[PDB]
């Protein structure tokens, strides 16, 4: 069994619908639902948590005055079920704020650290879905990376656009986020780590690998 | 830069 956190950006920018028929929020929710359905129908023993960032309310163990705001643990590290499918389909809505993705990463890491205690997993995994529109702080990022390595956590980033035809009108903040993702993945896995950065279009199959 | 406070286990 593996332990997976789906770390999903639900911030306001994700709701903007200007590519195809679905906004990035709708696309990411669909992938999440299809993945969870696959896991349920297959009777997989993997445990799957869901952390949302950009939520209007805050609900996580690290939250305090000005810390880890607008990040919510929607599902703890457990086998998935149909209640979760129903819960995600009808509850998970776009947020009206933005949040710091490295705060969300830390919340996800803390969730794994606590809830895998004393148990054996084949891998620990965090999959981030985001358009990288939100600002973030790099404070103590070197410690985040050190702890990702120590815990042997694998990281995947999924974006609603390619980062390799016409340019796609990415903001400076999105370009900064892309570069930071590249810095993190290179820090974890060198050149091979940069290959762990994917599109929403490819995300469902890359999760199942 | 905005300072964050990491959980104690990360600072071990």
């Amino acid at each position: 069994k593996s332990a997976v956190v789906l770390c999903m950006d639900v911030g306001l920018a994700m709701s903007h619908s200007n590519q195809g028929k679905e906004s990035p929020f709708e696309q990411a929710k669909k992938v999440m639902m299809l993945f969870l359905q696959r896991q349920v129908f297959a009777e997989s023993k993997d445990e799957i948590a869901v952390v949302l960032y950009g939520t209007d309310t805050t609900d996580n163990a690290l939250a305090r005055e000005d810390q880890y705001e607008n990040i919510s643990v929607h599902r703890h590290l457990m086998l998935p079920d149909f209640d979760l499918l129903e819960q995600i389909e009808n509850v998970v809505e776009p947020g009206s704020v933005q949040a710091d993705f490295l705060d969300a990463l830390i919340v996800s890491m803390d969730l794994l650290q606590k809830e895998t205690l004393g148990k054996k997993y084949t891998r620990l995994h965090i999959a981030v879905f985001s358009d990288l529109s939100s600002p973030f702080s790099v404070d103590q990022l070197e410690v985040i990376i050190a702890n990702l390595k120590k815990a042997e956590i694998t990281l995947q980033f999924f974006l609603p656009f390619s980062v390799d035809g016409p340019g796609k009108g990415l903001s400076d903040q999105q370009k900064e986020g892309i570069e930071m993702v590249r810095k993190i993945m290179f820090s974890l896995d060198g050149e091979e780590g940069l290959s762990e950065v994917f599109t929403f279009r490819d995300s469902l199959e890359r999760l199942s690998i | 830069e905005r300072k964050r406070i990491l959980p104690t286990w990360m600072l071990a």
